[PDB]
């Protein structure tokens, strides 16, 4: 307690510890909640990453498929001179190729998501990894303090309105 | 400026007598045959058709007789009603020919009010025409208001003759439009084929725009049933809630494959004690907090009404008092989840407990005590007319009497002197009763066998209605004895409850639990956990409906982990 | 506790129980 | 309440419990009372 005796100047110290110490609870348990939210938002996103890839394989089902009908029913609509016929598969051919595409395309702005939030999580993980430290440090002197400074003529109500601010 | 009313009102009147007589009459309209003499002024400070026909200076200006033609008589005679009064008297027989002769006469008061009332009329049988109706006269919020509505219950309207008859934008609009609440698109494609086959002379060119809209090659949830259903416990919602979003919206899976079973808490709690009348939407399949809106204006001791089509409605209602006793009706929407206000009842109906018993809902009791020819009064729900017809009432005064029918028959248990509430005969056979005459009897759709927990004591009493037996199971598992906090509920078609006996802190101790018929005998479903759902009631609305959860509003607000150990 | 008391053992019975 | 909840007989155990209870507060302070007059004799036995 920088060597002081005045009791009341002693106090006052213990109060400007008191702020600190919440400040960091506060700032503890919002860090805790920033944690549960990323967690659950990496959930949400390997499902649906998992989603895309699925569906990108059963599209491929899908593409070999075709080569399929290439040859199980493509005999009686080629050979008689019609188009209008053949586009329930050459008509839904182009148009795979082009959500192949665009899904592929939608596949990359889910990873760069994924960088990104990870870099925005990382960036204040650092900060929690660092916090705690520090945390726990206050948090002893604030018990060393707590044996006596407050043994020095300060009131549990005190130490309660101390903590209100 | 305060513009004198009191001479406005003399002043119009003296007009109306005048009018009534014939007096200074200087023009004289000719419909089909029938003369109309009237004043200028009048048709001119009212329609600014006659405005403008009026101060052009011509002969029309000069010519005593006017000849207007394609104009009803009765639709002129009502607007110069209006223009002599103000106060129109619209009928859903004539609404549509008084707003075609409105636009056509261009009466600002006259087209708003017209408006209003065809928006606050769109029901499930007149959608369709109103829509082209709306399309015809180039009137957008009543156009939007009754596509919305079309997308809301297509499967249902999509037979209608007025379907078959729309043009071709409508047909574009409709079937392009990704809020379609079809299970299976199957339904869409048929539906497209019988519109396209209805005319095939006029419509054999459309066949390329017809099939452009389709969505063939989406396989929304198909794929899933392909590869397999491998996953954490029922996480298919989170695929929907996912895969939908980031889509080009030509492969979108459509509105209705997005419809799940969802917990509709109405007038439900939150962890603020502030909000202890709130309500907060979950999930029992992907396990996820959801926002909610069940308090309209406020209004509290409602009465949810989830239809065979998923459409929550309320009756009754209490806003804070200025609590002050309304009857404002309000519908929760799926698509818009908003509260549309209609026609309010005759009784104020307090956290009344009503179904749609023969799939028309009846406002079984529900009320308070003073009167059985004031409270405790079943009425009827006119759908099409949207009216409260009164019925045969509820003899004497029954409070939380859950409401569930059976076979096409209300059998609402009371505290104990049960009925054969009739939805036909309207009659009250006393039915099979119990001995114990209590209250607080939770029980949901529960099949041939209704099961009413609770008694604030949880006896689950077997409700056997074909055989009309009577049996019995056992008691909820607590300890000494737990706190009767009951909260039947029906998950797609389950015997399940949502009992919330709070043992150990921890809020209410939210625990499903199992009922058995075929073995009759006691377990436990899940356990939804207090992480994330805090405070929530004992004895709060607890219905279960298929909503759209990407319509839902995606709110959880709810913190899950707590009580670090760092100390 | 949480079930005696939950059961309905009033306050007062429990001090005369506590007292005895 | 012992495998006996049932209403009368969950509150009879509970008396039991309290009885329990009871007695052990009583000898617990006495022990501490103990606890504190051994104390103060090897302190004055010490001093002496």
């Amino acid at each position: 307690v920088v060597k002081e005796d005045n009791i009341e100047a002693v106090g006052k110290k213990l109060h400007e510890y008191n702020t600190q110490f919440q400040e960091k609870s506060r700032e503890y348990d919002r860090l805790y909640e920033e944690y549960t939210r990323t967690s659950q938002e990496i959930q949400m996103k390997r499902t649906a990453i998992e989603a895309f890839n699925e569906t990108i394989k059963i599209f491929e089902e899908q593409c070999q498929t075709q080569e399929r009908y290439s040859k199980e029913y493509i005999e009686k609509f080629k050979r008689e001179g019609n188009e209008k016929e053949i586009q329930r598969i050459m008509h839904n051919y182009d148009k795979l190729k082009s959500r192949i595409s665009e899904i592929i395309d939608s596949r990359r702005r889910l990873e760069e998501d994924l960088k990104k939030q990870a870099a925005e999580y990382r960036e204040i993980d650092k900060r929690m990894n660092s916090i705690k430290p520090d945390l726990i440090q206050l948090r002893k002197t604030r018990d060393q303090y707590l044996m006596w400074l407050t043994q020095k003529g300060v009131r549990q109500k005190k130490l309660n309105e101390w903590l209100g601010n | 400026r305060q513009i004198n009313t009191e001479y406005a009102v003399s002043l119009l009147e003296q007009l109306k007598l005048f009018y009534e007589q014939q007096l200074f009459t200087d023009i004289v309209l000719i419909v089909e045959g029938t003369e109309f003499p009237c004043h200028k002024m009048v048709l001119a400070t009212c329609s600014s058709y006659f405005r403008a026909m009026f101060m052009s200076g011509l002969s029309e200006s000069k010519q005593t007789h006017v000849h207007l033609r394609n104009v009803d008589a009765a639709t002129l005679q009502i607007i110069i009603t209006y223009a002599y009064t103000g106060n129109l008297a619209m009928n859903d027989s004539t609404v549509e020919q008084l707003y075609e002769t409105a636009c056509f006469l261009q009466v600002e008061d006259v087209l708003q009010r017209c408006r209003e009332y065809l928006i606050k009329k769109i029901n499930a049988e007149n959608c369709v025409r109103l829509l082209s109706f709306a399309d015809l006269f180039s009137c957008e919020e009543l156009k939007q208001s009754a596509k919305r509505m079309v997308e809301h219950k297509f499967t249902a309207v999509y037979h209608q003759d007025a379907f078959m008859q729309l043009s071709h934008d409508l047909l574009i609009d409709i079937l392009s439009s990704d809020n379609l609440n079809v299970e299976k698109e199957e339904t869409v494609r048929e539906a497209a084929m019988l519109w396209l086959e209805y005319n095939t002379e006029s419509r054999s060119q459309y066949l390329s725009s017809v099939l452009s809209q389709i969505r063939i090659d989406a396989l929304s949830e198909v794929t899933q049933r392909a590869w397999f259903q491998g996953l954490p416990p029922n996480d298919k919602s989170v695929v929907v809630q996912g895969l939908y979003k980031d889509m080009p919206k030509f492969f979108k899976p459509r509105l209705g494959m997005t419809k799940e079973e969802m917990m509709i808490f109405i007038e439900a709690s939150s962890e603020n004690p502030c909000s202890l009348y709130s309500s907060v939407c979950y999930s029992p399949q992907a396990e996820k907090v959801y926002k909610l809106c069940s308090p309209p204006a406020d209004l509290h001791k409602v009465g949810t009404v989830v239809t065979p089509d998923n459409d929550i409605y309320i009756a009754g209602g209490q806003v804070p008092l200025k609590f002050r006793t309304v009857n404002c009706f309000y519908w929760f929407d799926a698509q818009q989840n908003t509260w549309f206000p209609k026609t309010p009842m005759l009784f104020v109906r307090i956290k009344p407990s009503l179904v749609c018993c023969e799939g028309y809902i009846y406002a079984i009791g529900g009320d308070s005590v003073g009167g059985e020819l004031n409270r405790r009064t079943v009425e009827r729900y006119d759908t099409e007319k949207d009216e409260w017809t009164m019925v045969s009432p509820l003899p004497c005064a029954w409070q939380w009497s859950a409401a569930v029918v059976v076979h096409d028959c209300i059998y609402v248990m009371t505290l104990n002197l049960m009925y054969c509430y009739f939805p036909r005969s309207d009659s009250w056979v006393e039915m099979a009763m119990r001995q114990t005459s209590r209250s607080f009897a939770s029980a949901a759709a529960f099949g041939d066998k209704i099961f009413y927990i609770g008694g604030l004591s949880v006896t689950v009493e077997i409700y056997d209605v074909n055989k009309n037996e009577w049996k019995m199971a056992a008691n909820i598992p607590a300890k000494r004895y737990s706190d009767p906090c009951v909260r039947a509920v029906v998950i797609s078609n389950s015997l399940c409850v949502f009992m919330r006996e709070t043992h150990l802190n921890e809020r209410a101790k939210y625990v499903t639990y199992q009922y058995d018929l075929e073995l009759d005998r006691w377990s436990l479903r899940q356990h939804i956990s207090e992480r994330v759902l805090w405070d929530l009631g004992r004895d709060f609305r607890c219905t279960v409906g298929k909503l759209y959860p990407s319509c839902l509003e995606e709110s959880p607000w709810k913190p899950p982990t707590y009580l670090f150990s760092t100390d």
